[PDB]
């Protein structure tokens, strides 16, 4: 089951991760 | 059930707190989420009036 705790983590990591902002006057 | 009541009522109250801004007579607010204004009324961006407001 820590296999999939691993998984659980690294995938959580990846969403986290992955999100930014951009201000309004930037594209 | 005593900790988890007053708890509760605590952490709405300084939520409602946090969510709550007024703006000044002289000024106008511009609102943020992100990066972006808030749009209204067919994509166009919205000043708030000298009032009491709500942000999230």
């Amino acid at each position: 089951r820590v296999v999939t705790i691993a998984a659980a983590a690294i995938v959580i990591i990846w969403a986290a991760s992955g999100f930014y902002t951009i201000k309004e006057a930037e594209r | 059930m005593r900790k988890s009541v007053i708890a509760i009522i605590i952490i709405v109250l300084v939520v409602l707190y946090m969510s709550v801004f007024v703006v000044k007579e002289g000024e106008r607010g511009i609102t943020l989420r992100f990066g972006k204004v808030l749009r209204d009324d067919d994509n166009k961006p919205l000043v708030y009036e000298p009032g009491l407001h709500f942000k999230i």
